[PDB]
RNA sequence: AAACUCCAGUUGACACAAAAUAGACUACGAAAGUGGCUUUAACAUAUCUGAACACACAAUAGCUAAGACCCAAACUGGGAUUAGAUACCCCACUAUGCUUAGCCCUAAACCUCAACAGUUAAAUCAACAAAACUGCUCGCCAGAACACUACGAGCCACAGCUUAAAACUCAAA
């Protein structure tokens, strides 16, 4: 179909994104993305899918290092297209719109929170 | 503001400019050389090169301040460093041998020390969300702990169910608790720490 | 089911390090297409749309490896301007 | 001596022993990795089952039994009654790639079964039976 | 008779709370015009009991009472139409009946009066239905009247009852 | 949730079903189509063009007789769901998809390019599509809608297929 040219030119919603993860964990779970992206061992979060089904918002859990999240997101970003691919060519939906990856930060509140209780003095009967 | 953003804030410390040229590093023999340059505001009336200067103690007393009156202040400041100081003579002439050793009688160990212990590492943001208003625990800051601290202090020498009891006594006895993990501020304190303890699943909404 | 076991598919174990051989078994699955075919006979894809999708693929690859070629192959201007000024 | 990767073969003569036993004597541990459960059965080089495990059989209900967690407890489980039965080193045979794939096989470990070789058995047909439609969600 | 206007859609919408042209998942006749040519092909009304089905914003209960009707029965499952079918009632006193419940189980055959049931081998007893409701309740209870005319039973106890 | 528990896991035996990888190949056939292995037959024509109807073929769906039935699956039941739910998800199971002998004769049956022969020089050339043309032949077309329609005729087709109008209307399409 001249390829060449072509180049060189709610309750449904929560169970998409309940589907949504678990197809991209699984394809997380392998090298059939790739490799790079295989030896980082991504974790996500939540799938939240927006109201108008115009994107996919894939929150992936960060990291401590910060060179290690820079690298990881910047392996997500390159890799989302082939993975919208792998999903539609699979027929886990037959349209999924653009994957964009967000990071997640929530779990730093509780974290340092924690850190810092363990430390602190309550005084008598805690 | 009377002066320029040129103008730049001085820096009173007396040893700093009194280090051998061999110990600069070549930053700071460039942030010297760049000072040359720049202007400098008058320093204020306040800290002073002097060697008894005191930041944390001129600060409680600009916290204590009303209505601008810091000769009143500053008198009470003084006054209580004096009643601290008297009371620790006072308990070290009547202690036995050994606990001569265990007994801290300047004034200035005591008041910092006394500051220390009643400031808090976690506090609360308050922040109404959801239509009902939350509580949510964070990390304060050095600064908002420190200032909690005297805060705390002052308010509670401020307290009307001490009738007549004049502030140095108050500010000394309250400062003595303080020194030994006691009194209503490290209450205060603990009961701060444990009411963001019984709320750490708010810590989600940050 | 005919074939003898222990012989396809199968991977040793170096020094107790499990999660290296299953890594390991993970990329020859991969590369050997097993994974995608058992992704992809999950649900049958109608002959159409496979063929679509297989000359997609194929032009694809054909495009992006002529976009690298171009690109590796102008690279070797991108050095400092030997007549700087003029 | 260089590892290799590939397993010993019955008829050829080897050196690798564990416990004294040939490769061709050690008991095989097979997982089958649903999507939705893990099962785990430890059976002897004779085909004697020795121990079996489940996500179900562990008290995982729906849509628990389809993770990571519940695998490891079923292989933990299956390790257990299986060191019951002087088992020590498994040939794991895994089939499937449901969640438990990975977490079944280290329950197995935290058990402590010793994992000498691991087999992938999913069934991949050359194009027999047609699958499902695809689910027009 | 001066009779309440017919909701828009805009009102519709923020009836059903849901802020949006998109979520309605329900279609509605909001021409009058549509309504009476309904209503006249229905037949002649005056002085006629009518059970109206799924009404919702009214523009086939208004064309019917414009016709000289005895009594409406109006049967509707939403009860957010309720208030405007109300304000209706308020228009016409006496000539509006609303009731809440399903068409598919609410009982008919007790609504009207004995003294309008006649034989069956008569005409058709002067009590007619009308309804505009959803494609997916129409044939359940197309299919439940039917078996209702084959037991003369239901809607169908006051005679050859007619259905538009 | 229903369903099954004559259920499930390992092992062994075991199709009238469908043919991973090779294939990142681009082949064969008039087209439709054709991609598991072996063997037997076998892929017209030493000018070209030449048919709605002549003579032979035509994917999928559909219909007669018989058979097979793993899996899939129009319909048909059941489970779950808002406030007139999910047509959509889950379970079970038909016609049908398969074989044999006959029908039916339709596709975005498309490279949306009629067959043969020739040219690359011209102003290349409305636009887009797929560079622009020449010779010769057959087929077809002359505003829109009425109309993939009505009537007539033909057909193993019986509200089916092929051929295919007129009146009224409009200044557009
Ligand atoms: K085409
Ligand atoms: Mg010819
Ligand atoms: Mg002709
Ligand atoms: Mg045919
Ligand atoms: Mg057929
Ligand atoms: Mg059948
Ligand atoms: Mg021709
Ligand atoms: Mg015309
Ligand atoms: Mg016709």
């Amino acid at each position: 179909k001249n390829w060449l040219k072509k180049f060189a030119s709610h309750a449904r919603l929560r169970a998409l994104n309940g589907l949504l993860y678990k197809a991209l964990t699984d394809l997380l779970c392998t090298p059939e993305v790739s490799q790079e992206l295989y030896d980082l061992n991504v974790e996500l979060s939540k799938v939240s899918l927006t109201p108008d089904f115009s994107a996919c918002r894939a929150y992936w859990k960060t990291t401590l290092s910060a060179e290690q999240n820079a690298h990881m997101e910047a392996v997500l970003q390159r890799s989302a297209a082939h993975m919208r691919h792998l999903l539609m060519s699979q027929q886990t939906l037959r349209n999924v719109p653009p994957i964009v990856f967000v990071q997640d930060k929530g779990n730093a509140a509780l974290a340092e929170l924690d850190q810092l209780l363990a430390v602190a003095d309550f005084g008598p009967r805690d | 503001s009377r002066y320029s953003p040129e103008f730049k804030d001085p820096l009173i410390d007396k040893e700093y400019y009194r280090k051998p040229v061999e110990e600069l590093t070549e930053e700071e023999k460039y942030v010297r050389e760049l000072k040359k340059t720049q202007l400098i505001k008058a320093a204020p009336a306040g800290k002073t090169s002097s060697v008894f200067e005191d930041p944390v103690i001129s600060k409680f007393t600009n916290m204590m301040m009303i209505g601008g009156n810091k000769v009143l202040a500053r008198s009470l400041m003084i006054q209580t460093l004096e009643a601290v100081k008297r009371k620790q003579f006072e308990k070290y002439h009547a202690a036995s041998a050994e606990e001569q050793a265990t007994i801290e009688r300047n004034p200035y160990t005591i008041f910092h020390q006394a500051l220390k212990n009643c400031e808090p590492m976690i506090g609360l943001v308050p922040i109404l969300k959801g239509g009902r208003f939350y509580q949510v625990p964070v990390p304060l800051p050095d600064r908002r702990r420190r200032f909690l601290a005297m805060k705390w202090m002052i308010t509670e020498c401020r307290d009307k169910k001490h009738q007549r009891t004049l502030m140095p006594e108050k500010l000394s006895h309250k400062l003595l608790e303080a020194f030994h993990n006691q009194g209503p501020v490290i209450k205060r304190k603990h009961d701060l720490h444990k009411m963001a303890e019984a709320n750490r699943a708010l810590a989600h909404y940050r | 089911a005919k074939h003898l076991k222990f012989i396809a598919r199968t991977v040793m174990v170096q020094e107790g390090n499990v999660e290296s051989a299953y890594r390991t078994l993970n990329r020859i699955l991969t590369m050997d297409g097993l994974i995608e075919d058992i992704k992809h006979r999950r649900y049958y894809e109608k002959p159409c749309r496979r063929r679509q999708r297989e000359s997609y693929e194929r032009c694809r690859r054909i495009y992006n490896m002529e976009m690298a070629r171009k690109i590796n192959f102008l690279m070797r201007k991108n050095r400092a301007d030997p007549w700087q000024g003029c | 001596t260089k590892f290799s990767i590939y397993p010993p073969i019955p008829g050829e003569e080897s050196s690798l022993r564990w416990a004294g036993k040939k490769f061709e004597e050690i008991p095989i541990a097979h997982i089958k990795a649903s999507h939705n459960n893990t099962q785990i059965q430890v059976v002897s080089a004779s085909n004697e089952p020795l121990a079996f495990a489940s996500c179900g059989t562990e008290g995982f209900r729906n849509a628990k039994k389809g993770t990571g967690i519940a695998a490891q407890t079923a292989g933990i489980a299956a390790a257990a009654r299986a060191k019951q039965k002087g088992v020590i080193h498994i040939r794991v045979v895994v089939k499937g790639l449901g969640p438990g794939r990975l977490s079944a096989m280290h329950g197995l470990i935290m058990g402590g079964l010793e994992v000498i070789s691991i087999t992938d058995n999913t069934p991949i047909p050359h194009n027999g039976c047609r699958p499902r439609k695809a689910r027009k969600l | 008779c001066r009779l309440p206007p017919l909701p828009t859609i805009r009102e519709i919408i923020k009836l059903l709370r849901l802020q949006a042209a998109k979520q309605l998942s329900q279609n509605f006749l909001l021409d009058l015009r549509l309504t009476d040519k309904i209503v006249r092909k229905a037949g002649n009304l005056t002085n006629a009991y009518v059970y109206e089905v799924g009404p919702g914003p009214g523009g086939i209960t208004r064309s019917i009472l414009n016709a000289d009707v005895a009594e409406l029965l109006v049967v509707e499952k939403d009860t957010r139409f309720i208030p405007g079918l109300q304000m209706l009632s308020d228009a016409a006193p006496g000539k509006l009946r609303i009731v809440h419940g399903d068409v598919l189980t609410f009982k008919v055959e007790k609504a009207f009066s004995e003294s309008l049931k006649r034989p069956w081998e008569d005409d058709p007893p002067n009590v007619h239905i009308i309804g505009n409701l959803p494609f997916s309740v129409s044939t359940p209870l197309i299919i439940k009247w039917l078996e209702n005319i084959s037991c003369r039973d239901g809607p169908f106890v006051y005679g050859r009852t007619q259905m538009t």
